[PDB]
């Protein structure tokens, strides 16, 4: 969920 | 293990207000900062509303409102418009590397006008023709709500066989399509005067008779 | 937007594998790790399989591996299982703001053969005309799996305005049965030469024209  | 929770159900009125819950567990939410928001069209490559709790990304819709309220999230959906009924899911970080979802919200506006559809009824062309078949097209469309039933008629007697059609679907819009198909051969196309496809709809009943007469 | 081209249906049969793939349009590509893989089964949250190209989160059955190669992730369910039979979709996080989403695509663990859909494009009947009404239906019918893309083209170029696609329904022969209608003016309609409805099943693409000649 792109984040990281 | 656990999915966060969210409430299965969120109406609000028209130009009104709703906001969904997002509730998750110290180890995720409120863990970090971390939630985003899921809008998923009645089935559809869905979108991210919001990424950090409160930022909404490049290009939302005006007023996608982002909230962290301890370990509940919640998003506030406000200005309403029909184009919000969707399926709202969440994500939040848990540990390792890795995102844990909700259970997922879906959304729904009241006050949107009726509509009474508009049946654009097709006889067969010449290529289908020519390749020796007829298929008959009933559209209805631009529907609200999405509750339609279509007879056939054969030529004011019924047609029950050979008629194929369709659950209602939502435009880019909050009206609703949807097609009858009766399939025919060209011999019983030519033989006999009307077809009819009647649609009622919430007490409407919207009837459109063709004829053997089409041109090319 | 969908800038993640993918597949409408990926199926095959309990012990087959099947490769989901998904392209990128993204002046982005190679500068890039970042695609995510989410397995959504009709009715439960979106859950990720896959993260930064090869990477199965926790608890990600074995069988799922990802690639990204030119422009193209692929995830292959090696050796396929019954509730493999899903939504699949990727993901691409042009860093904070952007999260591209793919198209979605379905897992068909078949147990009817496979039908290529039968299109049948119908042109405005010359009463829709009379009305100055501009409408084309293109029925897609028979297909299975009940996966289908479907666009439009005026002169070539591909027509995204006006154009609604309905949901495929299935059928008393359990196949399927979708519609789109492209909504115009006989102006816009008599202005052209041809007309296409480009329809995409699995590895199998139907195009079917209408030229505009004008009978009143």
């Amino acid at each position: 969920q792109x984040h990281x | 293990p656990s999915a966060l929770t969210q409430p299965p159900s969120a109406s609000g009125s028209l130009g009104q207000s709703v906001t969904i819950s997002c509730t998750g567990t110290s180890s995720d939410v409120g863990g970090y900062n971390y939630v985003s928001w899921y809008q998923q069209h009645a089935g559809k490559a869905p979108k991210v509303i919001i990424y950090e709790v409160n930022k909404r990304p490049s290009g939302v819709p005006d007023r996608f409102s982002g909230s962290k309220s301890g370990n509940t999230a919640s998003l506030t959906v406000s200005g309403l418009q029909a184009e919000d009924e969707a399926d709202y899911y969440c994500s939040s970080y848990e540990g390792s590397d890795n995102f844990v979802f909700g259970t997922g919200t879906k959304v729904t506006v009241l006050g949107q006008p009726k509509a009474n559809p508009t049946v654009t009824l097709f006889p067969p062309s010449s290529e289908e023709l020519q390749a020796n078949k007829a298929t008959l097209v009933c559209l209805i469309s631009d529907f609200y709500p999405g509750a339609v039933t279509v007879a056939w008629k054969a030529d004011g007697s019924p047609v029950k066989a050979g008629v194929e059609t369709t659950k209602p679907s939502k435009q880019s819009n909050n009206k609703y399509a949807a097609s009858s198909y009766l399939s025919l051969t060209p011999e019983q196309w030519k033989s006999h005067r009307s077809y009819s496809c009647q649609v009622t709809h919430e007490g409407s009943t919207v009837e459109k008779t063709v004829a053997p007469t089409e041109c090319s």
